[PDB]
RNA sequence: GGGGACCCUGAGUACCGUCGGUUGGAUAUCCGGCGGGAAGCUGGGAGGCAUCGGCUCCCAACCCUAAAUACGUCCCGAGA
RNA sequence: CGAGGCGCAGGCAGCCGUCGAACCGGGGAUUCCCGAAUGGGACCUCCCGCGGCUUAUGCCGCACUCCGGGGUUUAUCCCCGGAGGGGGAACGCGGGGAAUUGAAACAUCUUAGUACCCGCAGGAAAAGAAAGCAAAAGCGAUGCCGUGAGUAGGGGCGACCGAAAACGGCAGAGGGCAAACUGAACCCCGGGCCGACGAGGUUCGGGGGAUGUGGGGUUGUAGGGCCCCCGUAUGAGACC
C-alpha cells in the first residue's frame, strides 16, 4: 500500500554480495522494518528470503541486504532488474 | 580566568545546545531540556518579547 | 496518460496495475543508477504521475460507492 | 412580598435572624474544605437568581476561597525612590470579589463567569460563590435569556471585566462627575482611570 | 434526629408516615402547594392548615424562616427527614423542601390529629 | 383609563471611620483593604465642604448592545 | 484563456497537450516526523494497554484535563456526548510596574501609569439608554474629531503637571432580568406523523428541574391583585 522498493543499486560491491554471498541489494523505504522487507520480496520476485539485514545510510536513504535461500539464486533475480 | 585561554579550553567538547524539535534553531539545551531560542521544554508557548528576538526574524521574513 | 482510461478499469485491476507500474519504476531507476542507456526522462516522470492517478481515482470510487449504498 | 425577599433580607444582617448559628456551623466545614469546591446546587438562591441563575444542564456554582487583605509587594532588584519603596500598605486595583471569579475561571476553563456573590467571611479568608455557565452546550443557546454568554465573543469576559465585580472594580458606575478620566475605557486615557 | 438549626424537635417515624399519608389524600381530595415559596405565601396569606418541612435541605437558608414565621401565623408545622419522599407525597417526580396543605379534605380528622400531636410533642 | 395597601423593587451594597494607591480633583477623584453599617418607592440618590430648610433633576447595588472612531498582515492607486 | 508548455534557470536530453495543457478561479484527494502535541519519555526518535478486522504480516479505532449524562463488586474504578488549552501583523481590554532624566544638586514632585512583565478577546474593542448633566437655563444613550484650554485645577505652589461640562459635527437604537402575581405550564436528547424531507404544530422513551425550568414584568411605575365602564384578541401589522 506504500512504495517498498526505491531501486536496485548495482556496483562492484553488488557483484560480491550476489556471487559469493547469494544476497541482493536494494535501496528501500527510509522508515522500514525487516518483517516487511522479507515478505514483500517473497511475494514480488517469487522467492524465499532467509534473512534481511538493514542500514540507514548517510545519504538519507536506507539500503537493505536481503539474503535469499540458496535455491532462489541472486543471479537469476539480478539479471531481470537493473540489467536488461 | 582572565588570560591563559588556550591553556584552559578543552571544554567546550561536551554539547549542551541543538536543532530544536520545535523551532529548528541551535538552542535546545540537552541538559536543561529547554530551548533558549524558542522556549520549547520550558513553555507551551514560543519565546517572544517586546525587544524582541523571535519577532525580529519574523518581520525580517516578511 | 488520460484520467478516463483509468476510470474504465475495475478496482481489482487498479491494484494489480499499480504493483506493475511501481516495479517498472524500480527497474528503470536501477538502469539509471547503473548509467543511462535509455535517455528518456519520460519513464520516471510519467510513472510517478500515473501511479498517483490510479490511487486517487480508486479512493474516490470506493468513497462514492459507500455513500451510494447509505442513501439507498 | 413572598419567600425570596425574607431570605435575602435575613442574610443582610448575617448576625441576626438565625443566620449567625448557620454561618458558624457551615464555616468550620468550609475552613476544612479545599480552596475550590464544586457544588451541584445553590446557597443563597435568592441572591443567585437576581444575578442570573437557571438550573438547567451546565450551570454550576462553585465556592472559591480567597485570602483577606491586600497585596504584599515583591522585594527589590534595584534601588527605588522613597515613595516606591513601600510594601505593607499595598492593596490591589482588582477587588477580592473579582479575584474569586478569575480563580473559578482558571480551574474550569471551558466554563465562563456569569456573575458572583459573597457567601461570608472569617478573620483569614473570604468565600465567594461564583456562578458559571458553560457557553458551548446547545442547552443555554436555545433559551434567549441566557443566550448572550454563549456567543464566541463573550469568552474571556471575566479578565477584561464585564461582570458586576469587574465593572465596579473598573470604576464604571457613573457617566458624570468622577467619570472624566475613566471614559470610555481606563486605557482610552492610558491607564489614568482606576 | 438529623438536620439542625431550625429543627427544634425530632418527629418520630410513625408520626411522619401518618403525615406523609395525609399529604397523599390531601392532593387528591383537597388542595396542596408544592415548593418552598408557595408554602411561604400560604402561611402569609393564612391559607395553610399544615406545613410540612424536609430535613436534608442544603443550604439551610431556603428553609430557615418557616418555623418562626409559622408561629406567629398560628399554623402548625411538622418535620420530614427526606425531601424526595415529600415531593413524592406531594404527587410529584422531584423532591420538595417544603409543601403546605391548603385546606385538606377527608384528611381533616387526620391533619387535626397531627397538629395536636406535634403541639403535644413540643409547643 | 381610575379605585384601596400603588407593585417593595437588587447588601455587606449605600454610607461612616482608619491606611494606601491614583488622579487635575482641590474638604469637593476614583479604586482597594481593614473595622462598622441603612432604607421596604409612607423610599433613596444627585446639583463640586459639613449640616438643616426650600427648589430642580434622577433611580446605584442584575445583564446586552449595531453604527460612526484603532490597525497596516494584504490589494490597488499617489508622490516639492 | 485558450495553442505551446516542462517555476526562479536562456543547458542537454527527452517529454506532454483538442478525450483542450501550461495558466486562472472554485471544490475535492494525498498532506512524513516534531509541534498546544493529549498514552509515556526523548538530544525532531522510541515504546506500550485495550478493542475492530484479514488465516498471518498488513490495516482501522482508541486511554492526559473540565462539564453533561451512564455502568457497577458504586473498586470513583469505565462509557457515550460537548468542550479547553496554543498561535496571530498591529490594535483592544484588564492586571504588575521602574530608572537613567528633569527640577542645572536632590528626597516630595518629574520621567509615568511611560519602558518592561502577566491574563485575555474580536474583527473592531470598550463604553452605552442617566441613582447623568447644572452657563438654574436648557438636555434626554454612548464612542470619536474639532474646541473648551494650556483654561479651572494640582504642585519645594518650584520645576512642571493638567481635565470635564458645553458647543459644532459624525454616526444613530434600543432592549433583557430579579421581584409582585403564577408554580411544572419548561428545556435537552432520540424516533414517527402532518407539512416542498423547510418554518411550524402534534405524539411517543430517557435526562435536567421546586435549593424553581417556564409565564408575567423592568425608570416610572401601570393598581402589580381584584375590579369595573367603552372601543374590546372587533380591527390591523410586524416578524420567520
Amino acid at each position: 500500500p506504500y512504495k517498498v522498493i526505491i531501486r536496485p543499486v548495482v556496483t562492484e560491491k553488488a557483484i560480491s554480495l550476489i556471487e559469493k554471498e547469494n544476497k541482493l541489494t536494494f535501496i528501500v523505504d527510509r522508515r522500514a522494518t525487516k518483517q516487511d522487507i522479507k515478505r514483500a520480496v517473497e511475494e514480488i520476485f517469487n522467492v524465499k528470503v532467509e534473512k534481511v539485514n538493514t542500514l540507514i545510510t548517510p545519504r538519507g536513504e536506507k539500503k537493505a541486504y536481503v539474503k535469499l535461500k540458496p535455491e532462489y539464486s541472486a543471479s537469476e533475480v539480478a539479471a531481470r532488474l537493473g540489467l536488461f | 580566568m582572565g588570560s591563559g585561554t588556550a591553556t584552559f579550553g578543552k571544554r567546550n567538547s561536551t554539547p549542551t545546545h541543538i536543532r530544536c524539535r520545535r523551532c529548528g534553531r541551535v538552542s535546545y539545551n540537552v541538559k536543561k531540556g529547554y530551548c533558549a531560542a524558542c522556549g520549547f521544554g520550558r513553555s507551551r508557548r514560543l519565546r517572544k518579547y517586546r525587544w524582541s528576538k523571535k519577532w525580529k526574524k519574523k518581520k525580517n521574513a516578511h | 496518460m488520460k484520467p478516463s482510461e483509468i476510470r474504465e478499469m475495475s478496482i481489482e485491476e487498479i491494484d494489480a496495475k499499480i504493483r506493475e507500474l511501481r516495479l517498472q519504476l524500480a527497474k528503470e531507476r536501477g538502469l539509471l543508477t547503473m548509467g543511462t542507456s535509455l535517455e528518456n526522462p519520460m519513464v520516471i516522470r510519467n510513472l510517478r504521475r500515473d501511479i498517483a492517478r490510479l490511487l486517487t481515482i480508486k479512493k474516490e470510487k470506493l468513497r462514492e460507492r459507500e455513500k451510494g449504498k447509505v442513501k439507498k | 412580598m413572598g419567600m425570596y425577599k425574607y431570605i435575602r433580607e435575613a442574610w443582610k444582617s448575617p448576625k441576626k435572624s438565625y443566620v449567625g448559628e448557620l454561618l458558624k456551623q457551615r464555616m468550620i466545614k468550609w475552613r476544612r474544605e479545599p480552596v475550590v469546591v464544586r457544588i451541584e446546587r445553590p446557597t443563597r438562591l435568592d441572591r443567585a437568581r437576581a444575578l442570573g441563575y437557571q438550573a438547567k444542564q451546565g450551570y454550576v456554582i462553585v465556592r472559591v476561597r480567597v485570602r483577606k487583605g491586600g497585596r504584599k509587594r515583591p522585594r527589590w532588584k534595584g534601588g527605588r525612590k522613597p515613595s516606591k519603596m513601600g510594601q505593607v500598605k499595598y492593596s490591589p486595583k482588582k477587588s477580592l470579589q473579582w479575584i474569586a471569579e478569575e480563580k473559578a475561571a482558571r480551574k474550569f476553563p471551558n466554563l465562563e463567569v456569569l456573575n458572583s456573590y459573597w457567601v461570608g467571611e472569617d478573620g483569614m479568608y473570604k468565600w465567594f460563590e461564583v456562578i458559571m455557565v458553560d457557553p458551548h452546550h446547545p442547552v443555554i443557546k436555545s433559551d434567549p435569556k441566557i443566550a448572550w454568554i454563549a456567543l464566541k465573543h463573550h469568552k474571556g469576559r471575566v479578565f477584561r471585566g464585564l461582570t458586576s465585580a469587574g465593572k465596579k472594580g473598573r470604576g464604571l458606575r457613573n457617566k458624570g462627575k468622577g467619570a472624566e478620566k475613566v471614559r470610555p475605557s481606563i486605557r482610552a486615557n492610558e491607564g489614568k482611570g482606576k | 434526629m438529623a438536620k439542625p438549626s431550625y429543627v427544634k424537635f425530632e418527629v418520630p417515624k410513625e408520626l411522619a408516615e401518618k403525615a406523609l399519608q395525609a399529604v397523599e389524600i390531601a392532593r387528591d381530595t383537597g388542595k396542596i402547594r408544592k415548593g418552598t415559596n408557595e408554602t411561604t405565601k400560604a402561611v402569609e396569606r393564612g391559607q395553610a392548615k399544615l406545613v410540612i418541612i424536609a430535613e436534608d435541605v442544603d443550604p439551610e437558608e431556603i428553609v430557615a424562616h418557616l418555623p418562626p414565621l409559622c408561629e406567629e401565623k398560628e399554623i402548625p408545622y411538622i418535620y420530614v427527614p427526606s425531601k424526595k419522599e415529600l415531593g413524592a407525597a406531594a404527587g410529584i417526580e422531584v423532591a420538595a423542601a417544603s409543601v403546605a396543605i391548603i385546606e385538606p379534605g377527608k384528611a381533616r380528622d387526620l391533619v387535626e390529629e397531627i397538629a395536636m400531636k406535634v403541639k403535644e410533642l413540643m409547643k
